């Protein structure tokens, strides 16, 4: 950071990077959803079956 | 959107905290100022005399 220049280009970097993050952590938040659908399907064909 | 939301609150408390330093920074400008100021007049009250 130390320099000003890089002080608001550093949050230039750290906008467009950090919100990769919480993509992935969207993404798999929703894989969560997907696995708690999927088992509450799952344990319905257990029971049918 | 609370992620991003929240890293702009912080952002918020930190502009908070560079604005007051600013205040202070043109505070002490103000004061140096008032001494260079009054000595100016001096100079003038002394080739008036």
């Amino acid at each position: 950071i130390s320099t000003a220049d890089g002080a608001q280009n550093a949050i230039a970097v750290v906008d467009n990077a950090l919100a990769a993050i919480d993509a992935q952590r969207a993404d798999l938040g929703a894989v969560q959803n997907r696995f708690k659908n999927t088992i509450d399907n799952l344990t319905n064909i257990s029971e049918n079956a | 959107i609370s992620n991003r939301l929240s890293n702009q609150i912080s952002g918020l408390n930190v502009a908070t905290r560079n604005a007051n330093d600013g205040i202070s920074l043109a505070q002490t400008a103000e004061g140096a100022l008032q001494q260079s100021t009054n000595i100016l007049q001096r100079i003038r009250d002394l080739a008036l005399q």
